[PDB]
DNA sequence: GAGAATCCCGGTGCCGAGGCCGCTCAATTGGTCGTAGACAGCTCTAGCACCGCTTAAACGCACGTACGCGCTGTCCCCCGCGTTTTAACCGCCAAGGGGATTACTCCCTAG
DNA sequence: TAGGGAGTAATCCCCTTGGCGGTTAAAACGCGGGGGACAGCGCGTACGTGCGTTTAAGCGGTGCTAGAGCTGTCTACGACCAATTGAGCGGCCTCGGCACCGGGATTCTC
């Protein structure tokens, strides 16, 4: 069960460019890019958790790490979309 | 007079510590500019680091770990 | 016929315009084996590892050619020289 | 019942990144908003890259996504190049740039 | 000697005492407590 | 004859992807030396990686970590 | 409450150069140096063990780390010194 | 008797062992790793100490100053590109003069 | 040969460097046990060798011109120094902001 | 489910901020002037450009098998809890090496 992100980026490509296909080398580009971003953001969040005598990683540390990693317009759009997703998930009532 | 806190003998000394002999008479402004961008990068990272810590003064520990993030790590002021 | 300098622009456009590899594969594979057997003898190699080495040295060399051409224009010249290469290597940081 | 990705309105998985965060030994305690925040950030980044790649692939008048289009989308954009100013690309090529005085 | 007992936990122990009394009575009706006095949300937009 | 096994018109092709018009005659052997020390610094790390992997075959993973660690990470071959 | 490495480098200094004295800024810069070297070696061993399909940390991961991150001459000197120390420790069983 | 004295060192193997235990780098850590790490740290500390010493003797001072070990780490090449990306405290730059700046 | 301008040497004030002591919380010792790791065994993907063949490319070489490189005059723009203006440094007492630490209930997250 | 890290209020007191004002070395202005930037020029030589000869680059065919990869079994290593004692940190104190300071040797410079 070798695990990869192929199906998910296949659909989010399919909701905006329906008549377009992906090559396998390109498929690997997006897979490696997603894994690299995940690794960078997660190790920065762990470093910031170890900053403050804190043994728990929560959403605030990842928000600070996103504001640290990304450039500014990407950062403000990422925290806007992530905050909307968190408020969608939390108000599941 | 805001940016004019740093001056001609200061950057003359800094260029002399670069081992240069002849300077130009209007290398002033681009050095002032790169000065400004280096400080605003460093204290922007320091402000975010101290914002997450709920510490509304900027400490030395934050700026040395800001440099260690930036790849210009400092020794002697903690770490 | 063409004046000297127009067909050079044509082929530099053709080389920037394409994406093919520019290094012959078998001399590179021989070079990799002969440069690896000193560290560890009777080694085995993967084909995509050779491809990774290929694309890494291609990217490194073309970036090196950017900043050595920047050294060439900086000294009010066109042809690169060895001191341009040494200046680019020094200003990059490594020795 | 139903997954947390549809609960938060996302297509990327949430339990998968929760698992990958769990035994990735970043910390011994992980909150509940952490995978949904990471999932939304990865959503936005993949969607932006796929938007620019599809625009470059259409710009080539060619119906698939080839890594030359990925290179064009990465280096044409300003802060995507700033985020990816370190990573070397596979089978991408180099953007066309000639310095001004070499033109006669 | 008393604990400090700030204003946030006075509400907490008051409604926990009210809930304890109501659950005892279920196994009655309040008249005028601190939470029945509270104004309801409005019905106009 | 393997150090100049890669050849000089190939070096010209890589240079004219790199956008340089005229090249010297004395730059071929120094680019060969730069190339040789670059692969030396890469497969030293790669052969330590495959030595610790209890393997004789150098795979794509060992070389891709080897250029990942030197700040030259490469996409696509890491799958 | 503050943690340092004072007396051990002090006695190493006395047994090596018995007529030398250390400033507190020097005390701090080699504390920063030793913490940096500790952090580098330990994160290299952690990444290696995590991405080498193993769950524990042993002497092999750290000998790869001291062979790999720092230049070869003092690397093999430290490898010889540490193998001598670990054979001394294993001898006293 | 401490384990550092059992292995014949002056560095706190229990302290370095707990410092790598509560750092979540792994969930199970063997026993050869702390003695090996404390041996490597002892060797490197002894090395930088003896370069500091021999940089202190020629500069007519019996106290080590950060300037002296700045020249010690700028004069030895192995420590120079071991620590090339770091910068140190009030030690300045080692003196060098390039020849065309030298007149006559 | 004048003229500063570093280096040397003796004297002196001074403040952190090293040594010592109280004592805490962390290193060590010791036994249990689930389990990751060693390790033998086994399937088969894939890496190595290589016989020969078309030919693109590599190599070689002749011709010549844009260009590297030395020379040079000239505008001028920084260098060196004296004077004047200005704010940096320093002593330093003081108000209080705001972490450091402490106490403690509880929602929050591992299992 | 249930243990515990985190939320939260109080509270001690360290350090930072303001500001007298006095000093004085450091910055600002200005001005002569000379070594250097820079435009122009010209010998020539090294490398572009193009053509003939040569070489082993690429293919692809396939056999051999090395070892990468997977599985089951055994077991020996390391987490985990508990008792406990001295190593090692906070604080205090004497003093000597280097900071300071001044006279004069001495060695670059024009």
């Amino acid at each position: 069960r070798k695990e990869t992100y192929s199906s998910y980026i296949y659909k989010v490509l399919k909701q905006t460019h329906p008549d377009t296909g992906i090559s396998q080398k390109s498929m690997s580009i997006l897979n490696s890019f997603v894994n690299d971003i995940f690794e960078r953001i997660a190790t920065e969040a762990s470093k910031l958790a170890a900053y403050n005598k804190k043994s728990t990683i929560s959403a605030r540390e990842i928000q600070t790490a996103v504001r640290l990693i990304l450039p500014g317009e990407l950062a403000k759009h990422a925290v806007s979309e992530g905050t909307r997703a968190v408020t969608k998930y939390s108000s599941s009532t | 007079d805001n940016i004019q806190g740093i001056t001609k003998p200061a950057i003359r000394r800094l260029a002399r510590r670069g081992g240069v002999k002849r300077i130009s008479g209007l290398i002033y402004e681009e050095t002032r500019g790169v000065l400004k961008v280096f400080l605003e990068n460093v204290i922007r990272d320091a402000v975010t680091y101290t914002e997450h810590a709920k510490r509304k003064t900027v400490t030395a520990m934050d700026v040395v770990y800001a440099l260690k993030r930036q790849g210009r790590t400092l020794y002697g002021f903690g770490g | 016929r063409y004046k000297p300098g127009t067909v050079a622009l044509r082929e530099i456009r053709r080389f920037q315009k394409s994406t093919e590899l520019l290094i012959r594969k078998l001399p590179f594979q021989r070079l990799v084996r002969e440069i690896a057997q000193d560290f560890k003898t009777d080694l085995r190699f993967q084909s995509s590892a050779i491809g990774a080495l290929q694309e890494s040295v291609e990217a490194y060399l073309v970036s090196l050619f950017e900043d050595t051409n920047l050294a060439a224009i900086h000294a009010k010249r066109v042809t690169i020289q060895k001191k341009d290469i040494k200046l680019a290597r020094r200003l990059r940081g490594e020795r | 019942s139903q997954s947390r990705s549809a609960k938060a309105g996302l297509t990327f998985p949430v339990g998968r990144v929760h698992r990958l965060l769990r035994r990735g030994n970043y910390a011994q305690r992980i909150g509940s908003g952490a995978p949904v925040y990471l999932t939304a950030v990865l959503e936005y980044l993949a969607a932006e890259i796929l938007e620019l790649a599809g625009n470059a692939a259409r710009d080539n008048k060619k119906t698939r996504i080839i890594p030359r289009h990925l290179q064009l989308a990465i280096r044409n954009d300003d802060e995507l190049n700033k985020l990816l100013g370190n990573v070397t690309i596979a089978q991408g090529g180099v953007l066309p740039n000639i310095h001004q005085n070499l033109l006669p | 000697t008393r604990r400090h007992k700030s204003a946030r936990q006075l509400i907490s122990d008051e409604n926990k005492r009210i809930n304890a009394l109501l659950t005892k009575a279920n196994k009655l009706v309040p008249k005028a407590t601190y939470f029945s006095v509270e104004a309801p949300p409005s019905i106009r937009p």
